[PDB]
């Protein structure tokens, strides 16, 4: 209780209220601008057939997503 | 500032900082059982 | 040249005493001469424009009503909208005669 | 050689580093902690840029150019040959500017007067750190730095703009091109006030404040202060800087497509 | 906290506004009444005072009204009267200039002859403004170094239609639209080898960076020395207080060399004018004395070697070779 | 001539009047503050400290 | 964001390539590419025992069979012999009906397109040609597909009209070139779109300090000429003919056959399918005598 | 102790807490970022599944 | 109750309803812009022909 008389009320609210307020909208644009969690377009998919992240993957041959240089 | 709270701010400076370390030791435990990085 | 026995290389008839290197500059730059000396090693100049002799009028629907010369590449090909691409050219027209009115 | 007011305000005193070691001045310059500091990194920094020359093809002054490293060193200090003396001639720039801008606070204050010129200089400072540190370290290589030399810099821009192929519709680019020739402008116009009331038409006597404001209202009905608009050349020739680094540091770490795809928000908007 | 740094205005006096000084109001007089604007004050001076309208203003008013309704009109008329399109996409549109074959002839009305027409109603324009400023600064004895300094601007401003004059083509004139003028900057430099090599370019850009410094470290300057008074310059050059000689003194012992009160007006007018000068010069020569600027900067010892990053057998200089472009086809032909 | 163009002329056409303008300006910089004062004695820079000018006030 | 870069140039030219790192390994995770069909190679030396076959004449049956399902699952996927046949007869160039099966002409004279590429175009395709699988995608219906639209379009370009240089080649100006500021634009504007169709930005083929040289660009500016010209013979001499053969859904406004640009086959790489090398395993596809020494077993 | 006599606990605490936000999203976009901690995406998998970075 | 106190009632109404009118023009427009819920153009479709996304 005494931590009031050291910071006051009224600006720890409004730092409160506007850290959880971007928090909050940060985490629901990360989720939503992922592949599982793109809730708006595929949030009637079960879990089973919901994305997931691709595992320990394998190599390619003569194929490279750069060019050369 | 008198000096006398300032032990009293250290007593609730010192079991908030030691708690924080605690409680951020757990959580790398919970992470290690679930995805260890070394 | 390269002495036979012992390996060292000879400069004018002397052998020298260390890996002999050619010296170049920063990644082996060479000072620009003439501007025309810039046109060996490329392709010989153009050919002349193929400039049509006669000029016939396409159909106004097949006219832009766009005048700029880079409105295809900058806009249209990020403009998806149908109401847009329908506007970019003029409309057919006819007579009142043809349509017997 | 002093002028003639001057011998007044030669005083000890508004140093941030040292005492009266450093408090003294060679010919009409002021030499403090800051001064020293200042002639080594642009003496090393010069040599270095001569050394480089020397390396080179040509000792022509258009065509000189020390180059930054290539990609694959990537945030190391790559070999001396390779770039690496451009790493280092970046590191005593650096610690000339910043010193130039610690000796001018001290000047300031020894005068008593406000700390803006070492601050509007910051912007300008900052241009350059955005250039050489802040956007090549975001895209992870020393080498996106650009070459020192009178020409090959501008070799260097011209590619970096057609790496997004119009770099013209970059929107940050076009507020900082307003800003730059809003600057000239308001500049000529304040130039040329001052002078016309100051050298007025032949045998008038001088004008006044009044003359200045009357002037400006008559013709564009509006007329900033004798303070804003010194203000507002400040706030238009730094925010021409801040905002060309905003440019620069959004193209690659922000941005990698053509400039001109990035207007489809625009297009796409419901309405 | 921190101290003043004279960058606002908290507290505003009011009076009776500024009628003016007294002007000959034969050819013109002064409309309004002179209010004042509360955030304007913050910044700067509040009153948004009476403004002076005599021959010249109105006459550019009008011709210059004229143009912009040219410009606008036809713009509108390039999306096919669509309101929303023309908000939309109103950074793409242009008026464009004719079309190349034509040279210096007159063009059809909707193949530029309103874009000519629009430029000429926008140059009277000019013009008419530029009598207008010169007329103002002489009612109150003032200096004529503002006309001068406008009159280096429309320099700049009249060598996009002499430039293509010389050439002989209107087509090469700059389109009337936000993207395509941008556009048409960019082909020219490219058109004529890489304007980076015009020395009256590279100079303009020298001049146009002196300018930002130039403001920058008068505006520091002034606003470091205010709380002394030093934004009344003109008492300061008249009579020289301590805002001026700290200012001098500041700058000898930063640079080892100043200016004075007066003097540092003329650093500006002059880097600001030698900016469009400089500029004018360099778009004159383009065109008509070099068609490729980086050619002539090989000849004169401009261009930095680089290795080269390709090269080509005699068949293959052969065959990259290309042909200049020339006409667009006029037919769809049937394979 | 050959190597000699226009452009080369209008350059340093330019350089003339660049620095015939700084001199101008360089010297009127030198109105305020002027002569320097050294141990020496009187000290001036090149260009030479102009001619005393004075300006014109309204009457009272 | 994380940003790759590639060096195309000299140091400090800024002559450099940027990619998204999420957007390109997304791409790249997304392409798919087919398994090749197991090989066929041992036939005995008879008669071809077919009908109606006039360009396969010089391919043995069982690579024959091999290199038509490969058609199937890089045109109208696995399987589906009755996208382009009559399942009863498949030597049969028409439906029972009468009317002609379209689909069959177009891929035969696209099997002749695609061995011109591979064979006449080299200097483009080098060692890595095309399939069917290239431009189709496992789609009957490839991106890219452009009609005639106006004279000032600069995708004619590629089928019709020649010559795009704007830089005079001289110091001082003269009638050799008459180039316009605004031709200047429509070739910025063809190179905007090359640049896009690609995923590459100017520097990629200019040193852009001077757009006309080709000493101080990369290689690849020359591959791209090649690409031109095996356009306009791709355009002009087998796409455009085809023009009586398809049903009007497939043809433009003015009625004229579908045509091909650069992302027809690159779909926004630097290279098709990020270089991924199929033809060298289906010889019916390559008019080579050889891929790289492998003989062509006829 | 005697170190508050020394420092503000207002102006160590505020930055404390500060600096200590600033290093957590820090650590946390920097996994995000990562293949084997872009848990989001993969974090269903198994430790043995989980992607790791090549031996060479 | 207190908080009235604390915060002036007329400044918090104003915040409230530029916040919340800012959200719901935001979550309408997300959802104008997505392939499910584009309800202007496919609204008339039942749940199960609307678009979902893939696997
Ligand atoms: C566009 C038109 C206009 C274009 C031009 C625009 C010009 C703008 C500026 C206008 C003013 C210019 C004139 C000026 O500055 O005069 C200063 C001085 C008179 O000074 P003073 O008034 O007598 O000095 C007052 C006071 O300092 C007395 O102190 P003291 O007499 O004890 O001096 C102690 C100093 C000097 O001792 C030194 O050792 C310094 C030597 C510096 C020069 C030599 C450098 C190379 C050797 C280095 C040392 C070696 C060991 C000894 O001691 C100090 O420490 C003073 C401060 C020095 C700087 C700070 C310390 C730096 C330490 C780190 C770096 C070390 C060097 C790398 O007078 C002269 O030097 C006369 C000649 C002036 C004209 C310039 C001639 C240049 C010739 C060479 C040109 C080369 C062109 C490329
Ligand atoms: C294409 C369109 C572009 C774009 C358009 C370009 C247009 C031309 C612009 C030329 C520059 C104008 C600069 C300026 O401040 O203008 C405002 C001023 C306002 O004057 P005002 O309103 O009539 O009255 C005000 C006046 O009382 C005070 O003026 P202020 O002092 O501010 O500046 C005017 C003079 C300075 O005045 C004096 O020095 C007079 C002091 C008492 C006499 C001095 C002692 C006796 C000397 C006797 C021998 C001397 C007798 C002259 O400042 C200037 O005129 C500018 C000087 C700096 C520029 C020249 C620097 C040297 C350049 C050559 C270097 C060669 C190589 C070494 O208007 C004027 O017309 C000023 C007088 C101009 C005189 C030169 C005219 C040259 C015309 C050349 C072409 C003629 C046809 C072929
Ligand atoms: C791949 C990475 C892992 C993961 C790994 C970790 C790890 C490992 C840790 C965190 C930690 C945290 N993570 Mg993380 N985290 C993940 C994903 C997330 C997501 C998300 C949307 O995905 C979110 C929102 C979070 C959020 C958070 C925060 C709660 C916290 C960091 C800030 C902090 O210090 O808070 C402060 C929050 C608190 C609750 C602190 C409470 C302190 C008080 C003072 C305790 C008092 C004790 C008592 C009074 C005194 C005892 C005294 C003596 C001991 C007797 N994580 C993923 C799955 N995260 C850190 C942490 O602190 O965890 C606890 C941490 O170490
Ligand atoms: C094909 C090329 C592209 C393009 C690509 C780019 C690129 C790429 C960039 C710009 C940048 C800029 N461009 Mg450009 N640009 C184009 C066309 C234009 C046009 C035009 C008319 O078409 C204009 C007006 C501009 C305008 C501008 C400015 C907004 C900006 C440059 C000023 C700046 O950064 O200052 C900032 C000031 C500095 C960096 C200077 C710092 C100086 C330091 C602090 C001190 C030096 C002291 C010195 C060493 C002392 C010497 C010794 C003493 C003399 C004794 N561009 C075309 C379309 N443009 C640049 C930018 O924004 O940079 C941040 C940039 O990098
Ligand atoms: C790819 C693009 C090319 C390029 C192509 C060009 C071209 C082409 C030109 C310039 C020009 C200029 N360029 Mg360049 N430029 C490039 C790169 C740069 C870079 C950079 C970051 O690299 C910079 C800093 C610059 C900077 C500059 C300026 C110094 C200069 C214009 C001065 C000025 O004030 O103009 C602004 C001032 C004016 C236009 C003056 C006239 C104003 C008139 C009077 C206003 C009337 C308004 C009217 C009343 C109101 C509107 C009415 C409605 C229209 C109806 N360029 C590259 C190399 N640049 C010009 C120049 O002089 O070149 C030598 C020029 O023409
Ligand atoms: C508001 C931002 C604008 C601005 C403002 C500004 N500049 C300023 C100031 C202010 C307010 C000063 O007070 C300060 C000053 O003291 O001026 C007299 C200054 C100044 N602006 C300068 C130049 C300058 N400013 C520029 C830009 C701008 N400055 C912006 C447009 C440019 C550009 C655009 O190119 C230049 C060239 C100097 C004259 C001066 C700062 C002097 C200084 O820092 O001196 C110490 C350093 C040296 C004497 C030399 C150091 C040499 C290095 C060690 C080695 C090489 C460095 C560099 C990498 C070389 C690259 C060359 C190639 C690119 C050609
Ligand atoms: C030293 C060189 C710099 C310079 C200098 C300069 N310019 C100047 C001056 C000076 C010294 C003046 O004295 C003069 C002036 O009066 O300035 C206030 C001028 C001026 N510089 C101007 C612009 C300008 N200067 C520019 C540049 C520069 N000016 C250089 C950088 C540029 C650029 C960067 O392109 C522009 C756009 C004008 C503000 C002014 C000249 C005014 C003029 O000639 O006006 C003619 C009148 C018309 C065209 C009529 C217009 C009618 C309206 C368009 C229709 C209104 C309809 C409706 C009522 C409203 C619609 C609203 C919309 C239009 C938003
Ligand atoms: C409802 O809205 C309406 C239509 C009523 C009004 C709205 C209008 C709007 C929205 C207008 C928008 C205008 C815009 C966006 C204009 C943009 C202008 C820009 C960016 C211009 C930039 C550059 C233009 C230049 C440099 C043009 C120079 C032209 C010159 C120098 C032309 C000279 C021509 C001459 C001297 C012609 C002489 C004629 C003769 C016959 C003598 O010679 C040919
Ligand atoms: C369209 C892309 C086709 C697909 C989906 C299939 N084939 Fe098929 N076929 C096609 C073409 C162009 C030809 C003629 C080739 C030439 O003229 O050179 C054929 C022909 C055949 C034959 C031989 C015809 C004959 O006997 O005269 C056969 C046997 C055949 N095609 C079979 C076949 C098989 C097994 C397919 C896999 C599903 C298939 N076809 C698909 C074009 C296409
Ligand atoms: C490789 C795919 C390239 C890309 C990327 C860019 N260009 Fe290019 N350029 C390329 C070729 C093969 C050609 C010649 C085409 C022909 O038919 O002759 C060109 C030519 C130009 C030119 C004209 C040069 C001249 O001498 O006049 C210009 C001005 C040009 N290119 C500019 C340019 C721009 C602006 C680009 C990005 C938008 C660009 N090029 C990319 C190959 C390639
Ligand atoms: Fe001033």
């Amino acid at each position: 209780h005494r931590i009031w008389l050291m910071f006051d009320p009224r600006r720890v609210m409004v730092a409160m209220v506007g850290f959880l307020a971007v928090l909050a909208l940060v985490i629901h644009f990360i989720l939503l601008s992922s592949q599982r969690y793109s809730w708006i377009e595929n949030g009637t998919l079960s879990a089973a057939q919901a994305p997931v992240g691709a595992s320990a993957p394998a190599a390619a041959a003569e194929m490279s997503p750069l060019p050369p240089g | 500032m008198t000096e006398d709270e300032a032990r009293r701010f250290h007593g609730y400076f010192v079991t908030g900082t030691l708690g924080y370390i605690i409680v951020a030791a757990v959580a790398h435990f919970l992470a290690w059982q679930w995805r260890p990085w070394f | 040249p390269v002495d036979p026995v012992t390996g060292q290389t000879i400069i004018n008839g002397e052998p020298v005493v260390g890996r002999v290197f050619i010296m170049q500059k920063t990644d082996g730059t060479v000072k620009l001469g003439k501007w025309q000396a810039q046109y060996d090693g490329e392709p010989t100049a153009p050919e002349a424009a193929n400039v049509g002799s006669s000029y016939t009028v396409p159909a106004p629907e097949h006219t832009r009503r766009m005048r700029g010369i880079m409105i295809q590449s900058t806009l249209w090909s990020i403009d998806g909208k149908r109401s847009a691409r329908e506007r970019r050219h003029y409309r057919p027209q006819t007579t009142g005669a043809a349509l017997g009115q | 050689a002093m002028l003639s007011f001057e011998k007044k305000y030669r005083v000890r005193g508004g140093t941030l580093i040292g005492g009266d070691l450093f408090d003294f001045w060679f010919g009409p310059f002021y030499v403090g902690f800051f001064g020293v500091t200042t002639i080594f990194f642009v003496t090393l920094g010069t040599l270095l840029c001569v050394w480089g020359a020397a390396m080179g093809p040509t000792w022509n002054l258009w065509q000189i150019s020390i180059a930054p490293p290539d990609l694959k060193y990537g945030l190391g200090l790559a070999p001396l040959r390779e770039g690496g003396l451009w790493q280092i001639i970046t590191l005593c720039a650096l610690g000339a500017f910043g010193s130039w801008a610690l000796r001018q606070a001290e000047i300031s204050r020894k005068l008593g007067m406000g700390m803006h010129i070492p601050w509007a200089y910051g912007g300008a400072v900052l241009a350059y750190a955005t250039l050489v540190v802040i956007r090549p370290m975001l895209l992870g290589a020393w080498g996106h730095g650009f070459p020192y030399g009178i020409f090959s810099h501008l070799d260097w821009v011209s590619n970096v703009g057609y790496q997004y192929l119009h770099f013209h519709y970059n929107p940050a680019h076009m507020i900082a091109v307003t800003f730059f020739f809003t600057n000239c402008l308001a500049l000529a116009m304040h130039g040329s006030l001052i002078l016309s009331v100051t050298n007025p038409k032949k045998g008038t006597p001088v004008g006044t404040s009044e003359t200045e404001n009357v002037f400006f209202r008559d013709l564009l009905g509006y007329s900033i202060g004798a303070i804003g608009i010194h203000r507002l050349g400040l706030f238009l020739a730094v925010g021409a800087a801040v905002w060309s680094a905003i440019c620069i540091v959004i193209s690659g770490p922000f941005w990698t497509k053509g400039w001109p795809e990035w207007w489809n928000w625009w297009l796409n908007l419901p309405i | 906290m921190l101290e003043y740094q004279n960058l606002f205005t908290r507290v505003q006096v009011r009076t009776v506004p500024e009628a003016g000084i007294e002007i000959d109001e034969s050819t013109g007089t002064r409309y309004g009444t002179g209010t004042f604007s509360y955030l304007a004050g913050k910044f700067g001076d509040a009153q948004i005072g009476p403004i002076y309208l005599g021959w010249a203003g109105v006459l550019s008013l009008i011709f210059g009204f004229m143009a912009f309704e040219i410009i606008g009109l036809n713009m509108w008329a390039s999306v096919g009267w669509d309101p929303v399109e023309f908000i939309r996409q109103l950074p793409w549109l242009a008026l464009e200039p004719p079309p190349p074959q034509y040279g210096l002839r007159v063009p059809p009305l909707a193949q530029g002859g309103w874009y000519l027409m629009a430029g000429f109603f926008l140059t009277i324009s000019i013009l008419l403004w530029w009598v207008r400023v010169y007329r103002r600064a002489r009612a109150l004895n003032m200096g004529t170094h503002l006309p001068w300094a406008f009159a280096s601007a429309i320099f700049l401003y009249s060598t996009f239609f002499f430039q293509p004059l010389l050439v002989g083509s209107w087509s090469e004139m700059v389109p009337f639209g936000i993207f395509p003028h941008l556009d048409w900057t960019s082909a020219f430099s490219i058109r004529y080898g890489n304007l980076y090599y015009n020395p009256f370019h590279a100079l303009s850009i020298a001049f146009l960076y002196g300018s930002a410094v130039l403001f920058a470290m008068h505006g520091a300057t002034i606003l470091a020395v205010a709380r002394l008074g030093g934004e009344r310059e003109i008492e300061q050059i008249t009579d020289r207080g301590t805002a001026a000689e700290r200012s001098m003194l500041f700058w000898r012992w930063t640079m080892g060399f100043n200016a004075t009160m007066e003097s540092i007006h003329r650093w500006s007018w002059w880097f600001a004018v030698l900016t469009t000068f400089s500029g004018g010069i360099g778009i004159l020569l383009t065109g008509t004395v070099v068609d490729n600027w980086y050619l002539w900067g090989v000849k004169h010892g401009l261009v930095a070697p680089y290795p080269a990053q390709n090269t080509l057998t005699e068949e293959q200089q052969q065959l990259l070779r290309g042909r200049y472009q020339g006409t667009a086809p006029d037919s769809f032909p049937s394979y | 001539m050959q190597y000699i163009d226009g452009a080369q002329i209008a350059l340093y056409a330019f350089w003339l009047f660049f620095f015939g303008l700084i001199i101008y300006i360089r010297r009127e910089d030198k109105r305020e503050g002027y002569p320097l004062e050294s141990p020496q004695g009187p000290r001036e820079g090149w260009p030479a400290m102009p001619e005393k000018k004075t300006y014109i006030h309204r009457p009272t | 964001t994380a940003t790759d870069s590639v060096q195309v140039g000299y140091r400090g030219t800024g002559m450099e390539q940027n990619y998204d790192h999420g957007d390109l390994k997304k791409q790249f995770a997304q392409v798919k590419i087919p398994t090749p069909l197991p090989p066929a190679g041992e036939s005995p030396p008879g008669p071809l025992p077919w009908q109606n076959v006039q360009v396969l004449n010089d391919i043995s049956v069982g690579e024959f069979n091999r290199t038509m399902v490969a058609m199937s699952t890089w045109v109208a996927g696995t399987g589906n012999c009755a996208y382009c046949h009559n399942i009863a007869n498949l030597a049969a160039d028409t439906l029972p009906n009468g009317k002609p099966l379209y689909t069959k002409l177009v891929a035969r004279r696209m099997l002749q397109m695609t061995r011109q590429i591979n064979g006449q175009y080299s200097q483009h395709v080098k060692n890595t040609g095309v399939t069917c699988y290239t431009c189709h995608m496992g789609k009957p219906l490839p991106n890219g597909l452009w009609f005639y639209s106006s004279q000032t379009d600069y995708l004619r370009h590629y089928l019709d009209r020649d010559g795009a240089r704007v830089v005079t080649r001289d110091v001082a100006p003269s009638n050799a070139n008459r180039s316009s500021v605004k031709q200047t634009e429509w070739t910025y504007a063809l190179m905007i779109s090359q640049s896009r169709s690609l995923g590459v930005n100017c520097t990629y083929c200019h040193n852009t300090r001077q757009f006309a040289s080709w000493k101080e660009a990369p290689p690849a500016r020359v591959t791209a000429y090649h690409g031109i010209l095996m356009l306009r013979d791709v355009n002009q001499n087998y796409l455009s003919p085809l023009q009586p053969v398809y049903p009007s859904v497939r043809l433009g406004t003015q009625g004229d056959a579908p045509k091909a640009q650069c992302v027809t086959c690159h779909n926004g790489n630097y290279k098709p399918l990020y270089g991924a090398q199929m033809v060298k395993d289906y010889p019916a596809l390559w008019g080579r005598a050889d891929w790289n020494g492998v003989p062509f077993q006829g």
